[PDB]
């Protein structure tokens, strides 16, 4: 992994070393290099994984979600450099430097073997985010959004540090190969279940799991655009990849083990797509969003089926592009007239018909409308929990009608209708941010011609 | 085999061509409308070819061109069914799809994006043949999905327009709930069956498919808008006229209807879900051609008409004849689309007046169009020997004389006379009578864009329906043999709702003021469903939303403040040594 | 219940400023300056040829050399065969029915 | 808010307008009318006003049970069929601020005339807020309704949005 | 036969028995609602006529209502806990003794 | 192109044109259009370009793995034998789908084939498929996306030993 580790640290001397007026162009061309050569990453094997070294690997798993990571930069470089336009140099290049950071940490985090390691790099996401967040905010409740995410976090990120560490005195390793094969069954006991919940409650907290979920909408209103793209996309996944590989351990408890954690999964489905029906904050009502198709992300992961481990890694990947898509288009109308109120700014598509096209397309994915690779994961999700109790498709299919209600909702809301008369200050959409739209959903679409390389080790 | 494949492929590739030239490589927007047309008279005519293989020999095969995606033993194909229902489907389609654009490049001339418009009614097209084509699940279920959106973004194409916003919102709700259906009919198949391919699921012939059916009459109701996922059909009149009579005739509605189609090695071993879908037809059929008799809005009548007909598209597959109800849908497709051609025609010469009450005297004023009203109106109400009658009365036959819901049967009958009666009533206020529209005189169809259009769907309105029923290969046993009374019984019921409705209809002309009874709300309000469930089911939705960190982070605090609130006094520090020492000794033995 | 005379004066003075407007949204004669049945045949023959011939070409190569020599992927309903037909492949005749009894 | 005279004119229309929903035909409608207008001539000149009040109520009373459940609607008034039909063809004129300048271009003569107007209405903006601090009370407005210009040269205070507003068939 | 309002339907105007009651302390009280109007629509008119202002016009009634805004738990987890767990004990139990149907079922 | 034994179809029996009408038959004169304006050229192209494939001929091969030892023969937690039966065993359970995947081809194609006629001639077919599956779902149903060797190998001991009680029992 070092050919994606090093350049991604040359980053930082490429940005501090750069002419003045050039860190944006360098820091874009070269991390759009660097996301190239990541698809190197695809020679997948049938059987066996990756495995580069005594530190590193990658399954097809940990690969779709490295190329994201590596997309997703160069999007939030392009998204960011507008309204830090005013910010002295030094601070610049600073805030660059985090993202760089987060980059590094990332794809570390996604190729380690050893479980101690992932979780050292899981944890060292949090100080570049919660210093963008705190530092590069604009309201004065940023602080408070800092907090709420460092702590949930922690509350349950230590129990998993206990856990990893006991594991390992048992077991001998924590290296996810010798895991693969040293595995032994977890019987039934108080110390079990307390074993169980530890190894868990730190990715549920990430998901986040309905009930643990109220500091991500907060996150999300403070953070500044980069802050959230990186956090809808990948940062939320963190959880979803902890407990896809953690889960191995965990049988047979899991079998009722998970319950509560499904039943708060199938039913915060629900509440959290209807909050999104009445919710007035543009950027609270994506956040809401993601816990709602998260939530599915969780059941598909509880109920260990080859169709919904499937299902759950296009579901990923999916979501990131499209939810990072969305706050992209909230940002950009943000830019304009300075509100998340949605309803502010009605009857845009009158005014700018292109970004209007973005605004569909982005709406349709967020339905899953077939074939995109959404519906493709959403799907498999469906099959598989109806296999695992038939009743679930009614839960499932109350929410396919709520999303459509709620996408379409912010659709109507914000493009069609009359515009307000008062807001005049509407201007051209610029090539930048087309251009930054186009580069969520183009390759997104594009996944649907071979999803393959998106549906994980199962496939 | 290569000539029948290739050009039925052809046809759809050759559709979605002008969708291509958007992205500019050899584009001419002065005229993409006619480019548009063009592509579908073309495609007619290579449609026509393998339609007529099929008729010759009975050709029929399947394409699984495109190996996509397999997911260890389920493979998926892009896989398209080249069968009866296709090669008689496709070619109606287009050729009604042909008109209705031409149809559009006059009704829809002012729109400054008319070229978006032409391009929407071609994905509209295209998604339905996808749909109509699809020989697995998946498949069928993007065609599925993609008629449903294109019809939420023709009906809300006036975007301005809340009322537009609402419908088109409610057309995608509906929709979803029947997608309930669909989703877990492709649940049960693959659990239970191992597949999404239609030639598996005929081979396994499960018995127990109460389940899979019923998702499957489920996603039929939203689809083909049965009672109780109804109302948006008649809310989708918000839609420029054009896609009324694309969105009623050869596209989304008749969906529900052939995925029904699509089943019947299913449904015809599955009495149960025969009861079912027989009932839900008949209640719908009533009730919307009830709700049709005291409408003043010319769209509105006729889309209650095509709710009617097609709850007894539902009512033919109830009696367990499939072929039937796909033969409906083909002679429907012809006077149907036409009857909202010569609406649109009426409403472009009155300035946009849609209320019938304000029409009237248009009989010589409008020559053609009176002429292609009054064909579709007899030929849907049946008239011996029009398109219409070649499926109705043999459906009604069939009805008659089947082992079938006695209250059903009734239900049906009275419909039919009914539909007489709303017929009776868009003749009547539209055409005779005395002008009762403005008095400046906007008056002329003499454009023929617009003459040749409603020519070629008035030819079909004659004709399809005898030449379709002398090509297509017998497919079931017809029952022929029955007493006068039942072999009549359309003919008769549709004559007695002319007459009453000629009674009603001159009773308006009388000097004499009439109070509203409860039977005459319950119709014009439309059973009320729309009043109450629109109101109360948002409402209790959009309100159950309304009806820790905080203590944790108060506890805390709380305990530093009892760490600290310290006098700072030497003498009350020691002391605390002390008793330190005593409770270490005396309680926990620390000094054994 | 008429107007009052302010509130006639402010009409008319909006009235003529409402008409020098529209008055100007008027184009001039040289707005907008712009940057520098044989027809019938033609215009559809090169249409034809476009649209059909070059796809059914490419449609053809494809379903040919690529599609049919894969295993199952065109698969046809065969042929109904009657009593007294002639199969071409064999040469083999099917015998015709027994006879009807009259009706 | 309305007085007594405006709510007695608001039903009479509103009642015939039902009628007429119900009577459908000119020579039908035209009979009825008059028979209507009858029945408000009869009560023409009660100067008992509480007896008027009661002559209203009762006969809103009366609509109330004899109204249309489906009357006709202009098709452009509010719930007429083409109610806000081209609100997505109205495009605000400031817009044009933000035109390419090769757009500008294509329209030399049309946009010459717009600087004018802009030009008219920056150097009328200071008197008409003068004129409007000179004329309000000092509570503020108590009503909605503005002035007209009261020298030669002044504009109507507040008049570019009504003025400069988009037609009604904009495109 | 009155009419019965609804939460739904509200009474009409015409039919409101204080619409027609209207004494010199409701007139007065109407007017001190226009006056209200009034005052608010000439701030609101004044900057909206501006023709030196580009941007938003920031409303505080509209940040008064977002901030109001911004400002049956287990229940139906124990009933839906309750489905789920007694379905999959029927299921689970019937697949043990075979009297479950299985037969073409290899994707899960 | 392929084999036919693992695809296979039977012989195909055409009937002969037997017109009773004197009206030109159009799909024959569509017919020998098709074969001079499609075929032809498409056969032109394509022999051309077969004609450069044959200057450069040049292989590939099937890859041919060697039989390791199973998993029933590696030591309780001895990694290096165990990952070699593992990766073994994952490459025959890919196989094994993909023989269904087969069977389901041959069911489907014949359904098709046999239009009216498939119920009563497409029995062979399905009792394959029938069996295969059950083979397929004995080996490999029910065992989670963690699946292993270790746990296919749980699973036929598990099913072994309810074999062995049933026929003590009898
Ligand atoms: C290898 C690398 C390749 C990279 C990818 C290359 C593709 C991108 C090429 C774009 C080139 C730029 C260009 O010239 O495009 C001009 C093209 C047309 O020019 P325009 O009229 O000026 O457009 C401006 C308006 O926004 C136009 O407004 P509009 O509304 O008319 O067009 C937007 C349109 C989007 O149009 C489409 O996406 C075409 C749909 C056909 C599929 O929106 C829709 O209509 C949504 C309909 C979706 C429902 C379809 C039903 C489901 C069918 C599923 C079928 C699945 C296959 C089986 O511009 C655009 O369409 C912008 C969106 C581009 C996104 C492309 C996504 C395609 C999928
Ligand atoms: C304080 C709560 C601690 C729970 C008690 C865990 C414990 O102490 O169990 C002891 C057991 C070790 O005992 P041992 O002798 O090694 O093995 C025989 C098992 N009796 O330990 C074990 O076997 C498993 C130890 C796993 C480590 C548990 C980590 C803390 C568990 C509590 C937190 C779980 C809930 C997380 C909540 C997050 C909040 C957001
Ligand atoms: C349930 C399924 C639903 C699926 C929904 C999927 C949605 C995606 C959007 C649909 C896209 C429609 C077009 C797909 C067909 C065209 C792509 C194609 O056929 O090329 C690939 C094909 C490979 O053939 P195959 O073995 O089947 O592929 C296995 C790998 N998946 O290549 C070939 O075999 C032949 C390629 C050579 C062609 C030669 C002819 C060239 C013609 C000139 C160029 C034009
Ligand atoms: C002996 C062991 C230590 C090994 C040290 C090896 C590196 C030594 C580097 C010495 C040269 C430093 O160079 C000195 O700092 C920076 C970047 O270089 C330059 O100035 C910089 O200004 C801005 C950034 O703020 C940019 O335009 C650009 O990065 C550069 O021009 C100075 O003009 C140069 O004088
Ligand atoms: C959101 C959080 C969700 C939390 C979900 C909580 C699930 C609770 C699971 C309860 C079962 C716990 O595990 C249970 O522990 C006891 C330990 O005494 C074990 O039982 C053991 O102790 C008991 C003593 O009472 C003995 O009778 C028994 O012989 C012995 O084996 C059980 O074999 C095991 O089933
Ligand atoms: C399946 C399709 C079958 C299509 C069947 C068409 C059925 C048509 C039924 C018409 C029945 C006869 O309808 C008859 O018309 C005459 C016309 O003078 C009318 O008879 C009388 O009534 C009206 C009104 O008072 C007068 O205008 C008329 O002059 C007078 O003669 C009546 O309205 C009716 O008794
Ligand atoms: C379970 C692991 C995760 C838990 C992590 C706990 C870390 C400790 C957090 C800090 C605890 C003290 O932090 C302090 O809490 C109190 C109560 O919330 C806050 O107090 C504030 O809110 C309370 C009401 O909620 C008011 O009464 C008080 O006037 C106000 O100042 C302080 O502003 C905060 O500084």
């Amino acid at each position: 992994m070092l050919k994606y580790i090093i350049p991604t640290i040359m980053l930082m001397p490429l940005t501090w070393l750069s002419k003045n007026n050039m860190i944006w162009v360098n820091s874009t061309a070269h991390s759009l290099l660097i996301s190239f050569t990541s698809l190197l990453l695809m020679n997948q094997f049938g059987d066996n994984s990756l495995n580069f070294s005594l530190l590193f690997f990658s399954d097809s798993l940990s690969t779709p979600l490295l190329i994201l990571t590596m997309w997703l930069l160069p999007l939030m470089l392009m998204a960011s450099q507008h309204h830090l336009s005013k910010e002295n140099l030094t601070r610049k290049k600073l805030f660059i430097t985090m993202l760089i950071s987060l980059q590094l940490f990332l794809i570390m985090t996604f190729t380690a073997m050893e479980l101690i390691l992932f979780y050292i790099l899981f944890e060292a996401t949090l100080v570049p985010t919660l210093i963008i967040i705190t530092r590069w905010g604009n309201q004065t409740e940023r602080l408070n959004a800092g907090l709420y995410f460092l702590f949930y976090t922690l509350a349950g990120s230590l129990p998993l540090l206990v856990a990893l560490i006991y594991i390992q005195n048992t077991v001998g390793s924590l290296n996810f190969l010798m895991l693969q094969y040293w595995v032994q069954p977890v019987h039934n006991s108080w110390s079990n279940v307390f074993m169980w919940l530890a190894c868990m409650m730190a990715f549920m907290v990430k998901m986040p799991l309905y009930g643990l979920h109220l500091w991500l909408p907060k996150a999300h209103v403070e953070a500044p655009i980069a802050g959230s793209m990186v956090l809808a996309a990948v940062l939320l996944k963190l959880g979803g990849y902890g407990m896809l590989r953690i889960t191995l351990i965990l049988n047979p408890m899991t079998d009722f083990m998970a319950y509560p954690f499904i039943m708060l999964s199938l039913w915060g489905m629900i509440m959290t797509s209807s909050i999104c029906l009445r919710q007035t904050d543009l950027k609270s009502l994506i956040a809401y969003s993601s816990v709602s198709h998260m939530a599915l992300v969780i059941v598909a992961i509880l109920i260990q089926t080859p169709w919904s481990y499937m299902g759950a890694t296009a579901l990923m990947i999916a979501h990131g592009l499209t939810s990072s898509m969305l706050f992209c288009l909230a940002n950009s109308n943000y830019e304009r007239i300075h509100s998340r109120t949605m309803i502010l700014a009605r009857g845009l598509q009158t005014l700018l018909p292109l970004m209007a096209t973005w605004w569909l397309l982005a709406s349709l994915t967020n339905l899953a409308l077939p074939p995109t690779i959404n519906l493709i994961g959403e799907l498999f999700v469906v099959m598989s929990t109806f296999s695992w109790s038939n009743i679930t498709i009614i839960l499932m299919g109350v929410n396919m009608v709520i999303t459509a209600l709620y996408s379409l909702y912010m659709l109507i809301m914000t493009q069609r209708g009359k515009y307000t008369y008062h807001i005049n200050n509407i201007s051209p959409s610029f090539t930048r941010e087309n251009a930054l739209m186009s580069l969520h959903i183009l390759p997104l679409l594009l996944l649907t011609l071979n999803p393959k390389i998106i549906l994980g080790p199962l496939y | 085999m290569n000539m029948f494949s290739s050009l039925s492929l052809v046809t759809l590739l050759l559709l979605t061509m002008p969708i291509m030239m958007m992205s500019f490589n050899t584009y001419k927007p002065s005229n993409y409308p006619l480019y548009v047309k063009t592509a579908i008279s073309y495609a007619f005519i290579t449609s026509m070819i393998p339609t007529m293989m099929f008729i010759h020999s009975g050709q029929e095969l399947i394409i699984s061109n495109w190996h996509w995606l397999t997911i260890q033993t389920l493979k998926l194909s892009l896989s398209f069914k080249m069968d009866y229902f296709s090669m008689m489907f496709i070619p109606v389609a287009l050729f009604v799809t042909w008109s209705i654009m031409e149809f559009s490049m006059w009704y829809m001339y002012s729109d400054p994006n008319i070229n978006k418009f032409f391009k929407y009614l071609l994905l509209f097209l295209i998604t339905m043949l996808i749909l109509v084509t699809a020989n697995n699940l998946f498949q069928l279920f993007i065609g599925w999905e993609g008629v449903g959106i294109m019809s939420f973004l023709l009906i809300g194409w006036w975007y301005g327009r809340a009322d537009a916003n609402t419908a088109a919102l409610q057309a995608i709700l509906y929709n979803r709930i029947g997608d309930i259906g669909f989703i877990l009919a492709m649940a049960w198949f693959l659990t239970n069956l191992n597949t999404w391919d239609l030639q598996q699921i005929f081979m396994l012939n499960p018995s127990d498919s109460n389940m899979p059916l019923i998702g499957l009459a489920l996603a039929a109701t939203g689809k083909s808008a049965q009672f109780g996922l109804h109302p948006w059909l008649p809310s989708a009149m918000e839609g420029p006229t054009p896609v009324s009579a694309l969105l009623h005739s050869s596209t989304m509605v008749v969906a529900g209807i052939f995925l029904l189609i699509r089943f019947y090695p299913l449904t015809e071993n599955n009495k149960y879900i025969q009861s079912i879908t027989l009932c839900l037809g008949a209640i719908t059929t009533l009730f919307t051609a009830m709700c049709a008799l005291t409408q003043n809005d010319i769209k509105k009548i006729i889309a209650f008409s095509t709710s009617s007909q097609l709850g007894l598209m539902m009512v033919t597959i109830g009696i367990n004849q499939p072929y039937l109800a796909f033969l409906h849908i083909c002679t429907h497709a012809f006077f149907k689309a036409m009857l909202f051609m010569c609406s649109g025609s009426i409403i472009h010469s009155l300035n946009d007046e849609q209320d019938i009450r304000k029409m009237g005297g248009l009989f010589k004023a409008m020559p053609f169009t009176t002429t292609a009203l009054i064909v579709g109106s007899l030929a849907l109400t049946g008239m011996p020997f029009l398109t219409g009658f070649y499926s109705k009365d043999l459906i009604i036959e069939a009805a008659n004389t089947s082992y079938t819901n006695a209250w059903a049967l009734l239900m049906t009958l009275i419909a039919t006379s009914f539909t007489a009666i709303y017929s009776t009533r868009i003749i009547f206020f539209a055409l005779l009578g005395q002008p009762r529209f403005p008095t400046l005189v906007n008056i002329n169809e003499n454009n023929p864009l617009l003459i040749n259009s409603i020519k070629r769907l008035l030819i079909g309105s004659l004709f399809a329906g005898y030449i379709i029923s002398n090509n297509i290969p017998p497919t079931t046993i017809p029952q022929m043999t029955m007493p006068y009374y039942l072999k009549t019984t359309a003919l008769i019921v549709t004559i007695l709702g002319f007459i009453l409705a000629l009674e009603i209809s001159n009773m308006t002309k009388n000097l004499k003021y009439h109070y509203p009874s409860n039977a005459f709300k319950f119709s014009t309000l439309l059973g009320y469903f729309p009043t109450i469930m629109h109101r109360l089911a948002p409402y209790m939705n959009l309100s159950m939303s309304q009806k820790l960190p905080k203590t944790i982070s108060l506890a805390q605090m709380k305990a530093s403040t009892l760490v600290t609130n310290q006098k700072g006094l030497i003498k009350l520090y020691f002391l605390s040594f002390l008793i330190t020492i005593l409770i270490s000794m005396i309680l926990f033995n620390f000094h054994e | 219940s008429g107007y009052t005379p302010e509130e006639k004066l402010r009409l008319q003075q909006l009235r003529e400023l409402r008409r020098r407007w529209l008055k100007d949204q008027e184009l001039s004669p040289r707005e907008p300056v712009l940057p520098p049945v044989i027809y019938k045949t033609y215009r559809h023959s090169i249409f034809a040829f476009t649209h059909v011939l070059i796809p059914v070409w490419i449609i053809h190569y494809y379903l040919k050399y690529h599609v049919t020599t894969k295993p199952y992927t065109i698969v046809e309903k065969k042929p109904r065969i009657f009593p007294g037909d002639t199969i071409l492949e064999t040469g083999e005749v099917i015998p015709p029915m027994k006879e009807f009894p009259d009706q | 808010y309305l007085t007594h005279q405006q709510k007695v004119l608001r039903l009479y229309k509103r009642a015939l307008r039902h009628l007429e929903s119900w009577c459908i035909h000119r020579d039908k409608y035209r009979y009825f009318a008059c028979l209507l207008r009858a029945r408000f001539d009869e009560h023409k000149n009660e100067k008992d006003m509480v007896k008027a009040t009661q002559l209203l109520r009762e006969a809103e009373e009366e609509f109330w049970h004899g109204q249309h459940p489906q009357p006709y609607i202009f098709p452009e008034s509010p719930g007429g069929t083409s109610y806000e039909r081209y609100e997505c063809y109205k495009v605000p004129e400031w817009c044009l601020d933000d035109w390419h300048p090769s757009e500008k271009a294509m329209y030399p003569d049309y946009f010459a005339k717009r600087e004018q107007w802009k030009k008219l209405r920056r150097e009328s903006w200071e008197r008409e807020v003068k004129q409007l601090q000179e004329e309000t009370p000092v509570g503020g407005p108590r009503t909605e309704a503005l002035p007209p210009a009261r020298k030669q040269g002044d504009l109507p205070p507040l008049w570019w949005h009504i003025v400069t507003r988009p037609r009604e068939r904009p495109m | 036969p009155k009419y019965e309002a609804s939460r739904l339907s509200s009474l009409p105007t015409t039919l409101d028995p204080a619409e027609y009651d209207i004494s010199s302390e409701t007139r007065k009280a109407q007017a001190e609602r226009l006056a209200i109007r009034s005052r608010l629509k000439r701030e609101y008119q004044l900057q909206y006529y501006d023709p030196s202002r580009r941007g938003v016009i920031e409303d505080p009634a509209l940040v008064r209502w977002t901030y109001a805004r911004s400002a049956f738990g287990i229940g139906p987890l124990v009933f839906w806990y309750y489905v789920f767990k007694t379905d999959r004990d029927r299921k689970e139990k019937l697949i043990q003794e075979g009297k479950l149907d299985r037969t073409f079922n290899i994707s899960y | 192109s392929w084999d036919k034994d693992v695809y296979p179809e039977p012989p195909r029996r055409t009937p002969a044109p037997s017109p009773q009408t004197s009206l030109p038959n159009p799909i024959t004169y569509l017919t020998k259009a098709f074969d001079l304006l499609v075929d032809r050229p498409v056969t032109l192209v394509r022999e051309f370009i077969e004609r450069q494939h044959a200057k450069n001929k040049y292989y590939y091969y099937h890859r041919e793995f060697r039989r390791v030892p199973d998993i029933t023969e590696c030591q309780e937690k001895d990694v290096l034998c165990m990952f070699e039966a593992e990766m073994q065993w994952r490459r025959d359970y890919k196989v094994d789908q993909e023989i269904v995947n087969i069977i389901q081809e041959r069911l489907k194609a014949c359904q098709q084939r046999e239009g009216e006629s498939h119920r009563q001639n497409c029995a062979k077919e399905l009792e394959q498929f029938t069996q295969v599956v059950k083979a397929y779902q004995d080996r490999y149903h029910d065992l989670g996306a963690h699946y292993s060797a270790r746990k296919c190998l749980a699973k036929q001991k598990q099913r072994m030993l309810a074999e062995r009680k049933a026929a003590k029992e009898a």
